[PDB]
RNA sequence: CGCCGUUCCGAAGGGACGGGCGAUGGCCUCCGUUGCCCUCAGCCGAUCGAAAGGGAGUCGGGUUCAGAUCCCCGAAUCCG
RNA sequence: CCCGGUGAGGCGGGGGGGCGAGCCGGGCUCUCGCUUCUGGCGCCAAGCGCCCGGCCGGCCGGGCGCGACCCGCUCCGGGG
């Protein structure tokens, strides 16, 4: 049933036989420069010895604790811009015939609150550019007794307020019902950044060569290690 | 607060301050000469020198060369009196705040 | 999407028109170089009565800014004759003499007449 | 004293090098996948005379490996190239003259 | 012609009706279909050669 | 003030055929239009630089006091 | 930080294939991975697998993978 005319004409793609067939070269481009610097400079931050107050950013929260973390954080969001004024009509009929406990964004009011210890669980982005505005916050935490956890993602954290991006977010109070999990939470919190920060402190990260640049170190060695592994017998 | 960003950017010869100005002028040292910043910075310095985080208000990142002023004349050869035989040494009465 | 080519050449975005909220000027500026503008006055020399004699053309003084095409419309929008060819050359005077030759059938020497050069 | 005629040299404008009618730099085959594991072959088209260069230049004419396109290259001529002879380049280039390998 | 006066003319004008016609010339049309056949023939005896050694080693 | 620099530290192409989607005008048949993706695209540097370089295509005869390969007659020719 | 090259085109490890030293079909050292008689041609996919889409398993017409190994943190090199 074959047809004798559909032959298979196979190329052979060696040196000079053939042109060679439009490959893949995402490796190989020339990129713009805001993409070169920003992908070079992710590399800084695994070539430099990071100190550790940076480097204790890089320690965040886990994949399953994130979740429930946001699922309290969902209880608690700030009013949106038409409850603001539907507020103001049902205080208006309120008139005519208590504030819930809420989240509490911003560092200037987080840091304010943890010196006040008005707080009872604070998140902390662990990716604000300029990384100077949290910098000192763990060790503020730590210092206050109050339980700090990173989260990855100042995009994340600033959906549970209705703003582009925040910061840090505080759990000053909660309801009755929710304190039972935000004591589930402050416990697996708190063994996780404040009992450890003597070792969170002392940790510095980066320092690490390029794969390209350990193999021919891992090489190396291992020729050498061959060697007495070998000329023993 | 702004206090801690303060007394912070006060030990530049830190651990942390002497990372973060090195990858920072590392960064800089790559961009163009004079290119527009999308945000403050240093958000505490810039409100103490007035910026106010509202629309209008713009930051521009800007390098200038360091050292002295060089006396833009021929080879050598400034013709005076020995008084202004200066050249090399000399200083600008400018910052270079001031000329950025 | 794989880069077939090791060049990132820059991607093609959208390109919208001009909505704009209110015309920069508020009317079109008339047009200053109307029909009649562009014919100044004949000439009444015994080198243009032999053009319009034996080359049964006409003589015109026209705007310096007019092309042989603007002439042709219009000496066909004031004198209602169809023409057959425009020769223009600048005078050293400084305008523009304009030599239009009328078609075979019209007569210079009696489209002159009419409009009163003869 | 006028600037002699040694410095006069530095600017140019006057001392600059006639390149009016000269046919381009004469320079090897870039380096690529080819020429670095294997060899790439190439004719001689022709034999030209730079002017103001004592040696000859010779047209060697190579295809691109990646795209549908035959490029040309100016080499120096080694002694004994002719045209229609065949230039190849690379690692595994044999050795005899006019064929460029490390 | 002179190169622009190419557009007026037609083109049996222009070509000669043969396999490379106008620009190329007879002799070296001739002197590479020879070439042609030629090398394709010894890779294809190269070829053979090639499994003719393999079957015995 | 500006100078340097002319492919050099650059996201440097606003284009094309075919296809798919959308709209439009009329023998709304069949082409044409423009909107959106898909596919494809090298270049090599904006621009200026020669009335002697390159550069398609007009010749005869007549005529004016002064203009003619330019006007008149008669023969062509290039480009779109 | 500097230099050279290129339309930043196959870099570094790992796997897969073939040849020889070897121990007795199985693990290692190796290396290669397809172009040297000629002044020729060489792209814009053959092929196998997988799916979908209209008209009557059959005409027509699309898409995905292999072909064209996977994974990576600097485009490759040379300085430092
Ligand atoms: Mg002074
Ligand atoms: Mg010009
Ligand atoms: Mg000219
Ligand atoms: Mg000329």
């Amino acid at each position: 049933v074959v047809n004798p005319l559909f032959e298979k004409r196979p190329k052979n793609f060696g040196i000079g036989q053939d042109i060679q067939p439009k490959r893949d070269l995402t490796r190989f481009v020339k990129w713009p420069r805001y993409i070169r610097l920003q992908r070079q400079r992710a590399i800084l931050y695994k070539r430099l010895k990071v100190p550790p107050a940076i480097n204790q950013f890089t320690q965040v929260l886990d994949r399953q604790t994130a979740t429930q973390l946001l699922k309290l954080a969902h209880k608690y969001r700030p009013e949106t811009k038409q409850e603001k004024k539907q507020r103001l009509l049902a205080r208006a009929e309120k008139k005519a015939a208590k504030r819930p406990p809420v989240l509490r964004a911003g560092v200037n009011t987080v840091t304010t609150l943890v010196e006040n210890k008005k707080a009872q669980l604070v998140v902390i982005a662990h990716d604000v550019d300029p990384i100077e505005l949290v910098v000192f916050l763990p060790a503020l935490c730590r210092k206050m007794g109050v339980p700090y956890c990173i989260l990855k993602g100042k995009a994340r954290l600033g959906r549970l307020v209705h703003r582009k991006t925040c910061t840090t977010v505080a759990f000053t109070q909660v309801n009755s019902e929710d304190k039972g999990a935000l004591a589930k939470l402050v416990e697996a919190i708190r063994t996780n950044y404040n009992d450890r920060y003597d070792e969170i402190r002392r940790h510095w990260g980066g320092n690490v060569l390029g794969p390209k640049s350990v193999a021919r170190i891992a090489k190396l060695e291992k020729a050498k290690a061959k060697e007495l592994a070998t000329k023993l017998g | 607060g702004y206090k801690y960003i303060q007394e912070l950017w006060r030990k530049k010869q830190s651990d942390v301050m002497r990372f973060l100005l090195r990858v920072r002028c590392w960064q800089y040292r790559q961009l163009s000469a004079l290119h527009r910043a999308p945000r403050p910075t240093r958000p505490d310095k810039a409100r103490r020198l007035g910026y106010k985080a509202k629309q209008g208000y713009v930051i521009y990142r800007i390098r200038v060369r360091r050292g002295g002023r060089k006396r833009p004349v021929p080879k050598g050869a400034t013709y005076g009196k020995p008084v202004h035989h200066g050249v090399n040494q000399l200083k600008f009465a400018r910052s270079l705040q001031s000329v950025a | 999407k794989i880069r077939t080519s090791p060049t990132f050449r820059r991607p093609k975005t959208l390109r919208l028109r001009r909505q704009p909220k209110y015309p920069r000027k508020s009317a079109p500026r008339r047009n200053k170089l109307d029909h009649y503008a562009i014919i100044k006055f004949p000439l009444t020399t015994e080198s243009a009565m032999k053009k319009i004699e034996d080359n049964n053309t006409l003589v015109f003084i026209v705007d310096v800014k007019a092309n042989k095409h603007q002439i042709k419309q219009a000496v066909k929008k004031l004198y209602d004759i169809d023409v057959a060819k425009v020769n223009t050359l600048i005078r050293p005077d400084g305008e523009k003499k304009a030599y239009v030759r009328l078609a075979p059938d019209y007569d210079a020497l009696d489209v002159a007449n009419k409009i009163g050069i003869i | 004293g006028r600037v002699i005629r040694g410095q006069r040299k530095g600017a140019g404008s006057v001392f600059r090098a006639h390149v009016k009618h000269r046919k381009g730099a004469a320079r090897l085959r870039a380096v690529d996948f080819a020429e670095r594991h294997g060899y790439i072959k190439g004719i001689v088209k022709d034999i030209i005379h730079d002017p103001g260069r004592g040696a000859p230049l010779a047209k060697v004419v190579f295809r691109d490996p990646y795209r549908f396109k035959k490029r040309t290259e100016l080499f120096i001529a080694a002694e004994g190239i002719h045209t229609g002879q065949f230039v190849y380049c690379g690692k595994k280039a044999q050795l005899n003259i006019g064929n460029v390998l490390p | 012609v002179r190169p622009k006066v190419l557009m007026r003319l037609s083109k049996t004008k222009k070509h000669v009706s043969r396999a490379y016609g106008g620009s190329m010339c007879a002799k070296c049309v001739r002197d590479r279909i020879k070439r042609a056949f030629l090398i394709e023939e010894q890779k294809i005896v190269v070829k053979v050669l090639k499994a003719q050694a393999q079957s015995q080693k």
